[PDB]
């Protein structure tokens, strides 16, 4: 489960109305929850094992090889959505897994300024305040809201490998 | 499956108090998926917090749900005669509490005792019912034993309570003794004693086959 | 607004199957748990068990594992019960319930909001009998009706057709050992009313379509 003092292996943290992830660099997929690596471009037996994609890995079938999205995620457009996540809608925000919940759950979680509103259906409706908790220690850096997502980002003076 | 335990068992509290109900998980589970849920006689149940605090619409606010860990508790303050009920706990996708029963408290009072000897439509049959009433009593604790020819019985006799009564807030309770049409005619004088927290002394309704 | 409708309760012999159902309408059914709660007659709740949106998980109790199954349909919005080998410990009111939940304060808080009316099923060896009524003689005074020997439940007992609530009171029945049930219902009335008001009480049961209207009176 990502937190605030989670580290993004090559990522960095975001921010929504009730969870956090990490967003990978450039051209870079998740491996895991909290690290990113390069996706191989095409499965074989060197590769075996290796990221293809976001929760995404190269298996071996008895012989061809092929990209399968891992343990309950489903291939929706060639990118791996969690099972319980399939047939759910939120509008504004992404359905996520409820990883501590007992029974397999979607539930929404909301850009910046939204809350799942219960009388409709718990989607991205209604309006509600979302503290940013980011912990933004770099250099000249703050949690700021871009694209409706909180991440951190330079200061009101500073831009751009260190804020300056 | 963890086991969650209630307490108290029967809560007797008058209007306009404080009510204050314990649920006690066997384990450690998130307050996220630990709700309560509130039941009528002769309801479904419904829905009081979402997890352990918030509450589900329509709740009033007087209802207000605290907890952690193990340890969770269900605060109703400023009863009304409307959340007189039974409550339960519930793990989400788990097993329930055994319930805690929130009973009105009220003034003592002493039950009615009337005794029914079986009818004579029924004396037509092999079988035979002689029914006690204790009508409006409070508390509900009480206490039934038939006597024929002052003999003590058991494994004969059924007995049922009503509900509280949304008038009065009293209990009544019916016992049968059941016997056969030659049992009953082998005897004369039948009678169920009672004792309650009203009475100084149990009290005795008898009759005889012949009034 | 949202609804389940339950069905597929009644009587069945003991070791037999049964097949309950729950229609759901007015929200997207794929998208919340669904669930299956049972209470047996004067006990407390008992979860049966749990089903995900998409079916593809599933939950049970410990009581239900072997003979209970849990299954939906979500191109007809309906949670099913498959059962088989019914035990008589399985008499119960059987609700079903939408498993939903309320972001309140940084946290997803899951319950059961939405319940049905539930349905009654019926484990038991016994047929379909009509009840016996006999009068509860007054010797303010109480007298009563006695419902005897009826299955199954329940029954609706009245007094003079309505008009005469006060003071009446119809006591839970009670399942004898032959197997069927049987309750009294009983009204305290002043006893300057005996012999010039007329007391019949209508004991109505669905279950065989029989009316009984007993009237009680002084014994002499």
């Amino acid at each position: 489960k990502v937190t605030v003092d989670t580290v993004c292996k090559r990522g960095f943290l975001i921010q929504m109305s009730g969870h956090l992830e990490c967003k990978c660099e450039n051209d870079l997929v998740l491996v895991n929850e909290e690290t990113c690596e390069e996706k191989v471009l095409k499965c074989d037996e060197k590769t075996v094992n290796k990221p293809c994609g976001d929760f995404s890995k190269c298996i071996k079938i008895d012989v061809s090889y092929a990209c399968k999205c891992n343990l309950g995620y489903d291939m929706v457009n060639n990118v791996c959505i969690p099972n319980e996540c399939k047939q759910v809608t939120c509008g504004n925000g992404k359905c996520i897994l409820d990883t501590s919940n007992p029974v397999k759950t979607g539930v929404c979680s909301c850009n910046i300024g939204k809350v799942p509103n219960v009388q409709d259906q718990n989607k991205c409706s209604k309006d509600g305040e979302t503290k940013c908790s980011l912990k933004c220690l770099k250099e000249q850096e703050t949690c700021k809201a871009v694209d409706g997502i909180y991440k951190c980002d330079c200061k009101d003076g500073f831009i751009i490998s260190i804020c300056t | 499956e963890i086991v969650l335990t209630q307490s108290p068992g029967t809560l007797s509290l008058s209007p306009g108090e404080r009510a204050t109900l314990s649920c006690r998980t066997s384990q450690s589970v998130s307050s996220s998926y630990l709700a309560w849920y509130q039941q009528k006689p002769g309801q479904a149940p419904r829905l009081l917090m979402y997890g352990a605090s918030s509450r589900a619409t329509g709740i009033p606010d007087r209802f207000s749900g605290s907890g952690s860990g193990t340890d969770f508790t269900l605060t109703i303050s400023r009863l009304e005669p409307e959340d007189f009920a039974v409550y339960y706990c519930q793990q989400y996708g788990n097993s329930f509490g055994q319930g805690t029963r929130l009973e009105i408290k009220r003034t003592v009072a002493a039950p009615s005792v009337f005794i029914f000897p079986p009818s004579d439509e029924q004396l037509k049959s092999g079988t035979a019912s002689v029914v006690c009433l204790l009508n409006n009593f409070y508390p509900r604790e009480a206490k039934v034993q038939w006597k024929v020819d002052n003999a003590l019985q058991s494994g004969n006799s059924q007995e049922s309570v009503t509900e509280q009564d949304s008038k009065d807030s009293t209990y009544s309770l019916s016992s049968t003794l059941t016997l056969s049409k030659a049992d009953y005619e082998k005897h004369k004088v039948y009678a169920c004693e009672v004792t309650h927290q009203g009475l100084s002394s149990p009290v005795t309704k008898s009759f005889n086959r012949g009034e | 607004e949202v609804q389940l409708v339950e069905s597929g309760g009644g009587l069945v012999q003991s070791g037999g199957s049964l097949r309950l159902s729950c229609a759901a309408s007015g929200f997207t059914f794929s998208r919340n748990a669904m669930n299956w709660v049972r209470q047996a007659p004067g006990k407390g709740l008992e979860w049966v068990s749990t089903i995900s949106g998409s079916g593809d998980s599933t939950y049970y109790a410990d009581s239900v594992k072997g003979r209970f199954t849990i299954s939906r349909d979500n191109s007809k919005n309906t949670l099913y019960l498959q059962v088989n080998s019914l035990r008589a410990e399985d008499t119960a009111v059987y609700y079903c319930a939408k498993g939903d939940y309320y972001f309140d304060s940084g946290s997803y808080s899951f319950g059961m909001d939405v319940w049905g009316q539930g349905t009654t099923v019926t484990v038991s060896s016994a047929s379909t009998k009509g009840p016996s009524v006999f009068p509860l003689a007054p010797s303010t005074a109480a007298l009563g009706c006695l419902v005897k020997d009826y299955f199954p439940e329940p029954v609706t007992v009245s007094w003079n057709s309505g008009a005469l609530t006060s003071g009446v009171h119809t006591f839970p029945a009670v399942l004898q050992s032959s197997g069927l049930y049987s309750l009294s219902s009983v009204v305290t009335v002043p006893s300057s009313s005996l012999g010039t008001q007329t007391y019949i009480c209508n004991v109505n049961h669905k279950p065989s379509n029989t009316k009984v209207d007993k009237k009680v009176e002084p014994k002499s």
